[PDB]
């Protein structure tokens, strides 16, 4: 069978041996594990572009050890510019990237903005936490976060009360104490925060000054704010609740296996139906000339892959369709603790009475 | 020996690079530069977006630029905005009029010396107050641009009212269903927002439905009286042209004046850090980026070549000047100016579709 080149890019300390641990499809994968030390735009662009010139790269599987959401953005850009599938399977590469390019072939192992907002409301209905406020930054997806909450709350016969919706500008200096003034408006026992991990550290520092992080105030945050659970910023408040992707049972060697399976199956299926697959781009520096000879045709296949009887499919926004989410709580020892599971649109909490 | 502060630029040609180099030199001459002295660093646009993103790193961020000026090429400012925005290095759009660059959420540190096409609603509104068009029909393309114009006009209206808004799919050639809706209505003042190719399709359909004659008024922007849109445009149409909108030399001159003043105002403050030297290994934002953005957003340069320079909440140019154009016997005639805040009608008489309403 024909051979497709797949680059597995690993940023940070990882067991390549454990990762290196079957496909009887129309095409076969030629996997090359690649190390990368830096995560700036130049480094990522250069690494991928160099790999594409050397081998015939059909798709990329990317994993990183960082809390850098901008990695998803750099990858989306590369993917759309070179019409090459890139899968963000771990780290900042899997952090929500709202409004991916029209020409994007970038897919992420992680929950969408909408699913997380939905999970958040399920946690609230469980403990009868109906009175709340929303705080977001301009981090892309904020509009999607607020709208999902709003639409849900509107079409529900439950006594939901959305007190305030704050929008904070992080792009300017806070020499005027605007954020502080805005945060002072907050009176709700529950606060839904949608922003980045680096933005949350600032928000929380100010929220504390205004006495909004203690007992009586519960902050619920998305996956990206918690980021890497081993990096707990000092300013994060004790009792912080977050949604997390299963880092416990869905390990890195499994994700790499699944990444390879998606690219290989999608290629096999396209070849089986059209008697061709896309020719891997020889260069990044001819994208302008060559674009009438290229398309994102493989997306119709990458979005719908099934392997070992597992529905590996993706949403129209390039996020995993059916993830197992974990509900985490930042304890008194400043360590993240598992307090719930989000399975088959069903939430299963550890506690009936939420503890202090 | 002063501290050298680099200013970057992505310009169209080597002539324009020499204009930037000269504008920075004159800045150094006109200001007190014993403490801080500017240095011009520039490149021309690269053939593709990846090459451009790379060039921003390799040629500009490598030189520790405090800001990057960007002209629309002879391909967009997006890869420059994205790469510099990663570090929170402010970007100054000199000629880009697309509304999408006003979105703070995706263009993280971006200002422009030209307003977006949606700000043409400010002129239309003033035109409506002046000619007492209390009932209008707004036809917009169902794209970011079309919707940005609608959002902008609706804000000003909320006296004169928009009886109905009609959106169409970009690229649609048979618009007679949309225009038949508009014909049924009492209002005979039509405001259009569409690209050259889409404006052409509206004009062709409207002429077929005999809607480009007496009793009708067409109020349009710049894109709709440009290129092919002009070939099929009804006579009597009123459109706009942003004065100096396309003069990259004038915008280099004014952006450098604004940036130079902002740099000197910034160094009046304490704990000013340098931007990162190069991209490789640098993944944190420039800590002085947000303060420098605030200093820029609030800069006022009254004696600019393109006028009074100030920026709005989105860092878009305020007090922009427009030529009020009128298509008379298939010639574009200037009938007035929107000076930044007021309409000034010249001695050339408006000919409405037909004669005089
Ligand atoms: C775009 O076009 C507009 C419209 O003309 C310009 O705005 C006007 O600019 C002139 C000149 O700068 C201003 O004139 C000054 O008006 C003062 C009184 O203004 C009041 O009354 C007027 C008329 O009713 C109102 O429009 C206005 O809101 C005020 O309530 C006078 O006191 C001034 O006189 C003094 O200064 C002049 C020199 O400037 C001397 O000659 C006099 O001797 C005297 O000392 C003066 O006449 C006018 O106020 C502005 N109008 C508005 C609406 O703001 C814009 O400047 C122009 N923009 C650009 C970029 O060109
Ligand atoms: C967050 C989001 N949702 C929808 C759009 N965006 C913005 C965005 C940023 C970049 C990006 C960011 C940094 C960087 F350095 C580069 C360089 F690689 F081109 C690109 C690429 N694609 N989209
Ligand atoms: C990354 O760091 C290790 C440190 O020993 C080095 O061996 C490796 O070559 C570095 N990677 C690159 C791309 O230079
Ligand atoms: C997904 O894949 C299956 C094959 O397992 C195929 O039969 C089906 O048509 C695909 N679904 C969609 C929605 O395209
Ligand atoms: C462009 O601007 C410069 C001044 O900045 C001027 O010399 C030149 O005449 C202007 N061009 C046009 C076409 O008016
Ligand atoms: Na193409
Ligand atoms: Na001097
Ligand atoms: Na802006
Ligand atoms: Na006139």
């Amino acid at each position: 069978p024909p051979s497709i080149g797949i680059a597995v890019i690993l940023v940070g300390t990882s067991d390549e041996v454990a990762i290196k641990d079957f496909h009887h499809l129309s095409v076969v994968p030629r996997v090359e594990l690649v190390a990368m030390n830096e995560t700036d735009p130049k480094s990522i662009i250069t690494r991928i572009c160099d790999l594409m010139s050397d081998r015939k790269i059909q798709g990329v599987v990317f994993a990183d050890d960082t809390d850098q959401e901008a990695i998803a953005q750099i990858l989306d850009f590369i993917s759309a510019q070179t019409l090459t599938p890139i899968l963000g399977i771990h780290g900042g590469s899997s952090m929500i990237m709202a409004d991916k390019d029209e020409s994007s072939m970038f897919f992420q192992f992680g929950p969408s903005i909408e699913q997380q907002a939905s999970v958040m409301l399920n946690i609230m209905e469980e403990y009868d936490w109906y009175i709340f406020s929303i705080v977001t930054t301009y981090f892309p997806g904020y509009q999607d976060f607020v709208n999902k909450i709003r639409s849900t709350i509107e079409n529900s016969f439950v006594g939901w009360e959305l007190e305030e919706v704050l929008l904070l500008d992080m792009s300017l200096d806070d020499g005027d104490s605007k954020i502080q003034n805005q945060l002072k408006k907050l009176q709700s026992p529950i606060i839904l925060l949608y922003c980045t991990k680096e933005e949350a550290t600032y928000i929380f520092e100010v929220a504390n000054s205004v006495g909004l992080t203690g007992y009586g105030y519960t902050w619920i945050v998305p996956s990206l704010v918690a980021g890497d659970t081993d990096t707990v910023p000092a300013e994060f408040p004790t009792g912080l609740i977050s949604v997390s992707y299963d880092e416990w049972d869905y390990g890195l060697p499994a994700r790499v296996r699944d990444g390879i399976a998606i690219i290989t199956t999608a290629a096999s299926d396209m070849l089986s139906e059209h008697s061709f697959i896309p020719e891997p781009k020889s260069s990044c520096y001819n994208t302008h000339e060559k674009r009438i000879y290229q398309s994102n045709m493989l997306n119709r296949y990458l979005i719908n892959v099934t392997f070992e009887g597992r529905d590996l499919s993706f949403s129209e926004d390039g996020y995993q369709m059916h993830p197992k989410l974990v509900i985490i709580l930042l304890n008194k020892e400043r360590k993240w603790e598992r307090v719930g599971k989000w399975k088959d649109k069903s939430l299963q909490m550890k506690y009936y009475v939420w503890p202090r | 020996d002063p501290k050298i502060v680099n200013i970057g630029a992505v310009l169209s040609t080597k002539k324009h690079e020499q204009i930037f180099r000269e504008a920075v030199n004159q800045a150094n001459k006109r200001h007190f530069t014993r403490k801080i002295q500017l240095q011009a660093t520039s490149v021309t646009h690269r053939p593709n977006a990846i090459q451009m993103a790379l060039s921003v790193c390799e040629d500009l961020i490598s030189s520790q630029v405090y800001a990057i000026l960007v002209s629309h090429p002879p391909l967009t400012p997006t890869p420059i905005s994205y790469t510099a925005g990663f570090y929170r290095i402010p970007v100054i759009g000199l000629t880009t009029r697309m509304s999408i660059y006003s979105d703070k959420s995706i263009h993280l540190s971006f200002l422009r010396t030209v307003p977006p096409y949606s700000h043409q609603a400010l002129v239309w509104f003033e035109m409506m107050r002046l000619f007492n068009w209390n009932h209008v029909i707004l036809i917009v393309s169902d794209d970011h641009e079309g919707r940005a114009a609608q959002k902008k006009l609706e804000t000003l209206l909320e006296g004169p009212k928009a009886d109905k808004v009609l959106q169409f799919e970009p690229g649609t050639k048979n618009l007679t269903a949309l225009l038949l809706e508009a014909k049924e209505l009492e209002a005979r003042v039509i405001i259009l927002s569409a690209s050259e190719d889409d404006a052409t399709a509206v004009y062709k359909s409207a002429a077929m439905l005999d809607m480009t004659g007496a009793g009708y008024v067409w109020l349009v922007g710049e894109r709709e009286i440009s290129g092919s849109a002009l070939r099929y445009a009804p006579d009597g149409i009123i459109g706009l042209q942003l004065i100096n909108g396309k003069n990259e030399s004038a915008h280099i001159s004014d952006a450098v004046a604004v940036v130079a003043q902002a740099i000197h105002e910034l160094f009046e403050m304490e704990n000013i850090t340098d931007p990162p030297r190069g991209c490789v290994g640098n993944t944190n934002i420039w800590k002085t980026g947000p303060l420098f953005k605030r200093v820029l957003m609030s800069s006022k340069y009254p004696d600019g070549v393109t006028g009074r320079i100030e920026f709005n909440e989105d860092g878009d140019r305020k007090f922009a000047q427009y030529s009020i154009m009128n298509l008379q016997n298939r010639k574009l005639v200037q009938v007035g100016i929107f000076n930044g805040s007021y309409i000034i009608q010249n001695d050339r008489k408006i000919i409405w579709p037909g004669g005089e309403t």
